[PDB]
RNA sequence: GGCUCAAACUAGGAGCCGAAGCUGCGGAUUUGAAACUUGUUUUCAAGUGGUAGGGGAGCGUUGUGUAAGCCUGUGAAGGU
RNA sequence: UGAAAUAGAACCUGAAACCGUGUGCGUACAAGCAGUAGGAGCCUCAAUUUAUUGGGGUGACUGCGUACCUUUUGUAUAAU
């Protein structure tokens, strides 16, 4: 049992009880989200490929928390041009636990 | 009538001065706004 | 335990004493003493003196059996340099480093 | 009000030398060399954040091409067949399926080949 | 979900035989180079050698089109002044016939340590026989 | 490398690859506009490569006051 | 002896350059600003009902990649 779902402009192949980091979601911690635009469900030797979505199939996830990622130093340097600039970055993510995949 | 600890000059009252030649980020490093090597970039230069 | 001797301030370069130290590192006290007494290098007299002092320390201050001892660790460190002037041709001077070295020896089972 | 620069200069140089840990020779030891190596490392990392998105699509496309040719199709016909079948599976997921689930990728190739 | 690499210990290299008799040199060499690199595998990762072992027989009977048998020249430099040597396709195939296909494939492989590793798997033999019957290579038309 | 009914050329067609371009998702910021309205809130639109150079906002350091305070041998400064 | 002796007289603290010793990993078929983005293996701490994750060290192998300042129309420049 696995499914292909969409979150955050990205696609994820997921299985049940997997912990997945995705782009930050406007969803309270501990709440359950249902994805009803799953792209494929493979629950064994049976393959349901959506064109573009598998109608009826749904993946329920729960929000564990919203965190910030690892700091990245962004360094820009123009040599001989008296130019330098540094910047910090931490990307927000939300962590989802895949609770159920219904084909 | 407040404390000596909590008087403020008010917004716009104070401006920080420019310090030339204190790095790239300040916007006044190296030449200090004088541009490149002519008579005006030199030390005792004036506008006669 | 490990018993130490220090020979701070030997009038010789540590680069020279290091060749001697590399050959006695890890050996038994007897083999190391043989190597040191029959070496032709000046650094061996210093390493032998420091090793003998460490053996005597282990036998007198700690009551160890020197029959089971070994050079557990040895290293040479740079000491203080004496700075001298060397005249050269055409009135030019050079500096001379008269290097000294510190020898640390620890013997143990 | 005389200001001594020692303490701040020390901590400033320690930040750079800390970022230069693991570099060879003077690049992890001496500040004049470490500070250039840190700046160049940041420059490379900035460029390679962009280039890694290209490299991984390169890899996915290679794996998809291999998977499709195992099933009797080329990459450029398989992707066209997916776009004609209205299948929105990304190259990252398609490459994952091709690598780790051969029968499902066979099914996807069958759908694309029926669309052509 | 992450994109995984092939984990060298988990890769197996299969053995195949290619009969070079009457095939075009470059067109056969492209297929051999792809097989040696492992491009036909869905676990292909550029830093891992996932290729196969290609055994090639009848390497002297490889064919070139046009007047390339007499006009394709192989140069080398010895490292000594004026030390540029030239041989022919026909003379090279008379002298060391496995060199022709080895050169074609070596140019088509990556030029580094992994390329050197992956050309080790190319086994060339002039004539109909090869000594690798213990590896049981399967016939591969390519 | 190598290529000859091409892996060349000519004329057409269909696919695909391909950039920091465009789109998607998340975040920041400048200006302007609307409203609990000196960040109080949300939005929206257009922007955000940059030398000389102009403009704006800050960080740290020494010292004075706040401070006969507060911290500190149950461990200050400094070092790592 | 002393609170303290890597406070022992070159004596408070005791940075860096520089030079040793020890441990772990890598390295003797491979070409270049020495990193970076990936990435196998090994080593080590922790969890975990037990070789899977997480942290740390190393980095086989792949892609990309000609220091910095100054001065210039323009510099990897074999210009300073
Ligand atoms: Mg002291």
């Amino acid at each position: 049992m696995y499914a292909v779902i969409k979150t955050g402009g990205k696609q994820h192949r997921v299985v049940v009880d997997e912990l997945l980091k995705v782009e930050l979601l406007k969803a309270e911690q501990g709440e359950t989200i249902t994805f009803n635009d799953v792209l494929m469900v493979v629950d064994g030797e049976t393959v349901k490929i959506g064109q573009p979505v598998v109608d009826g199939a749904s993946v329920e996830v729960e929000v564990i928390e919203h965190g910030r990622g690892e700091k990245i130093r962004i360094v820009k340097h123009n040599r001989r041009k008296h130019y330098h600039k540094e910047q910090g970055h931490r990307q927000w993510y939300t962590l989802l636990k895949i609770k159920a995949i219904n084909a | 009538g407040l404390r000596l600890n909590e008087l403020s000059p008010g917004v716009g009252a104070k401006k920080t001065a420019q310090r030339r030649g204190r790095g790239i980020g300040s916007g006044l490093g190296k030449t200090g706004g004088r541009g490149v090597k002519g008579q005006k970039s030199r030390s005792g230069s004036s506008i006669r | 335990m490990e018993v130490t001797a220090k020979l701070r301030g030997a009038a010789i370069s540590a680069q020279k004493v290091r060749l001697v130290a590399d050959e006695v590192r890890g050996k038994s006290i007897e083999r190391a003493l043989d190597i040191l007494t029959y070496s032709n290098k000046k650094g061996a007299v210093f390493v032998k003196k420091c090793l003998n002092s460490a053996i005597a320390n282990a036998e007198h201050n700690h009551g160890l059996d020197i029959d089971g001892l070994k050079v557990a660790t040895i290293y040479v460190d740079e000491g203080i340099t004496l700075k001298r002037i060397l005249p050269r041709a055409k009135g030019r001077a050079d500096r001379i480093s008269k290097r000294t070295c510190h020898i640390t020896i620890k013997v143990g089972e | 009000a005389r200001v001594k620069r020692g303490v701040q200069a020390n901590r400033r140089h320690k930040k750079i030398l800390k970022r230069a840990k693991g570099y060879y020779g003077a690049r992890s030891r001496v500040y004049r060399v470490a500070v250039q190596a840190v700046t160049k490392a940041g420059q490379y990392a900035y460029r390679d954040r962009r280039n890694k998105k290209r490299t991984f699509r390169r890899l996915w496309i290679a794996r998809i091409n291999a998977g499709a040719r195992l099933n009797g199709l080329s990459y450029s016909r398989f992707i066209n067949g997916m776009k004609k079948a209205n299948i929105t599976i990304d190259r990252r997921v398609l490459a994952d399926i091709a690598m780790h689930d051969a029968a499902t990728f066979g099914a996807l190739v069958e759908k694309a080949k029926a669309e052509l | 979900m992450k994109t995984l690499s092939a984990k060298p210990a988990e890769v197996t290299h299969d053995w195949f035989v290619v009969d070079a008799d009457g095939k075009t040199l470059g067109r056969l060499a492209t297929q051999i180079a792809s097989r040696l690199r492992g491009k036909h595998k869905t676990n292909y990762t550029p830093h891992v050698d996932t290729g196969d072992f290609i055994v090639v027989i009848n390497a002297e009977k490889i064919a070139v089109t046009g007047k390339k048998a007499q006009d394709k020249k192989y140069y080398r430099h010895s490292g000594y002044p004026g030390g540029i040597k030239e041989t022919n396709f026909t003379k090279l195939i008379a002298h060391k016939p496995e060199d022709v296909l080895h050169k074609a494939v070596k140019g088509m492989l990556p030029k580094g340590p992994l390329g050197y590793a992956m050309i080790k798997k190319l086994k060339l033999y002039a004539g109909t026989d090869h000594p690798h019957e213990a590896q049981q290579p399967k016939e591969l038309d390519i």
